[PDB]
């Protein structure tokens, strides 16, 4: 007998069950938590070069696996029943590698090479990063705030495509 | 508290020049008795800075102001440096400038082709309506092809306006493009369009009675001096034809040299010089005729590397003392641009929600009912030239 763990979802009693035999199956040697080596042991993730963010953005106390509260937490940014705020502070979150709440030019640019690989000069990249950021930072501190993101990106309907059955 | 961290703390490619911040403002680009500062702007401009909208759309309307009080058809005379589509090639501009002489003490007319094809179109058009501002009576622009509704809407022009200004900036335009000569008569010798002569357009006078505040219709003489080719075969004919359907724009026609001779002659001209068509050396001389010796043609380029891919070389025609000098030229570094210049926010966040949101579906499909592109990607003379003949066309509708 322990003690309830404790959570923000969108799911209910049925979901979270099922999101817990996920969890367990994944959790190879059975510890509570989940490593990046037992994420990246499912072959169709081993090519994904976002992986790590996905991650990253999971694992919010900060120790590197990912447990199941995050887990849950996390999978819910992806509920069908998220709102659309919600979808884009999860794509801003992939841009946001310090989490400090802004996204700097240098992490723009780290993320962008990420999944550009060699397609762009490292120049031709630098550029388009600064000319993106000057244009989107209404008051001019250098950085993105999430809603100077939002008001770019806001009309695209991403948020949409962002979403997984549970 | 810190002040937030200077902008550039964590950039990664430090030596890159970084653009400016702030928009020029009014009391930095006009002094005191309302003229532009051209060498400020320029400054600016050369940066990849930016305006403030409303000296984009003052700039823009005193041009056209000026160029609407200007004949369909001017009359300029020697000595002038004549230069050919430009095509938002900002970065070439500056050369051509460099090459050609200053605007303070030179004469200048250009044949058109402003804007669409490079990303810089809307620099250029700000730049060059300033020099118009400044000197009405030594520089000169006519209308190209690409400054109408049609070919804007179709290319990345509109796109321009509205992501750096915006919609009201493009309107402007679109009204000092309906405001633009559509000829020039130089040293009353040669007869000077973008792109040609039409089955409708006989003498001068067929061209100085058009009404040339509109836009371009879809056939007719306008139509035919914004979009007509020599023949390809211009000068050696098989058909004695003077005029044919022009398969390669979808609209007007190829002339040539015999229709080319007739103009002349009817009009006592020398030759025609115009621009429209891209070429190796950046100009082409058309045969010789009989009667004079002289070209009865030339085409004049002045879009080097074009479109970054046809290594070509630009010029410009200096005529003065009684000799016709061709000035010829190579591109220079410009900035790099997303396709339709979307930002990498648009441009990544696609893949990023593809990517995510497959990593998710893979890991909850870990279990199946025991419960009862892998890269972003962005958007020599024969060989890119036949790549893009789609792109000589009048779009359709
Ligand atoms: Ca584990
Ligand atoms: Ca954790
Ligand atoms: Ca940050
Ligand atoms: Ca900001
Ligand atoms: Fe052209
Ligand atoms: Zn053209």
């Amino acid at each position: 007998a322990s003690y309830p763990l404790e959570m923000c979802s969108h799911f209910d009693a049925d979901e979270i069950k099922r999101l817990g035999k996920r969890f367990k199956k994944l959790d190879l040697d059975n510890s509570g938590s989940l490593s990046v080596e037992e994420f990246m042991s499912l072959p169709e993730l081993q090519q994904n070069p976002l992986v790590q963010r996905v991650i990253d953005i999971f694992d919010t106390d900060g120790n590197g696996e990912v447990d199941f509260k995050e887990f849950i937490e996390g999978v819910s940014q992806f509920s069908v029943k998220g709102d659309k705020e919600q979808k884009l502070r999860f794509a801003f979150r992939i841009y946001d590698m310090d989490k400090d709440g802004y996204i700097s030019n240098g992490e723009l640019f780290q993320v962008l090479k990420m999944m550009v690989g060699n397609n762009l000069k490292d120049t031709q990249l630098q550029q388009i990063v600064d000319k993106t950021i000057i244009n989107a930072d209404k008051d001019g501190d250098g950085r993105i705030s999430f809603e100077e993101f939002c008001a770019v990106v806001g009309g695209l309907d991403i948020h949409k495509k962002m979403v997984v059955d549970v | 508290p810190p002040p937030p961290p200077p902008p550039g703390a964590d950039r990664v490619v430090k030596a890159v020049p970084f653009p400016p911040t702030h928009r020029l403002t009014s009391e930095e680009v006009f002094d005191l008795d309302g003229i532009p500062r051209v060498d400020v702007l320029k400054n600016h401009l050369v940066k990849e800075g930016r305006v403030d909208e409303e000296i984009a759309l003052r700039i823009i309307n005193e041009g056209a102001a000026i160029l609407r009080r200007e004949k369909t058809m001017i009359e300029v005379e020697a000595p002038i440096t004549v230069c050919g589509d430009i095509h938002g090639q900002f970065f070439d501009l500056m050369k051509l400038f460099e090459v050609g002489g200053s605007p303070a003490n030179t004469r200048y007319l250009f044949l058109g082709d402003y804007v669409d094809r490079g990303y810089f179109s809307i620099e250029c058009v700000l730049y060059l309506w300033v020099l118009k501002i400044l000197y009405p009576s030594t520089l000169f622009l006519l209308r190209g092809n690409h400054e109408c509704r049609h070919l804007t809407e179709y290319f990345t022009f509109k796109q321009e306006c509205k992501i750096k200004y915006s919609e009201r900036v493009y309107e402007a335009c679109m009204e000092a493009f309906d405001s633009l000569p559509l000829a020039a008569l130089l040293n009353q010798q040669f007869l000077c369009v973008h792109g040609g002569l039409s089955p409708e357009i006989h003498t001068l006078d067929d061209i100085r009675r058009l009404d040339r505040f509109k836009e371009p219709p879809a056939f007719g003489p306008m139509c035919d001096l914004l979009w007509s080719d020599p023949s390809e075969d211009f000068g050696n004919e098989k058909s004695q034809e003077h005029f044919s359907h022009n398969t390669v724009r979808g609209c007007s026609y190829f002339y040539n040299y015999p229709a080319v001779c007739e103009f002349l002659q009817n009009n006592n001209l020398l030759s025609i010089i115009r621009a429209h068509e891209a070429q190796d050396a950046g100009y082409r001389m058309y045969r010789k005729s009989q009667t004079t010796g002289f070209p009865s043609l030339i085409t004049i380029f002045s879009a080097p590397n074009y479109l970054d891919v046809y290594n070509n070389k630009a010029a410009v025609l200096k005529y003065e003392n009684n000799v016709m000098n061709i000035r010829q030229f190579n591109c220079s570094p410009h900035p790099y641009w997303l396709p339709n210049f979307m930002d990498v926010f648009t441009w990544s966040l696609p893949f990023v929600g593809e990517k995510v949101t497959e990593m998710l579906v893979n890991v909850l499909s870990i279990c199946s009912d025991d419960e009862l592109a892998r890269y972003l990607s962005v958007l020599s003379f024969e060989e890119a030239k036949g790549l893009d003949r789609i792109n000589e066309r009048m779009p359709p509708r």
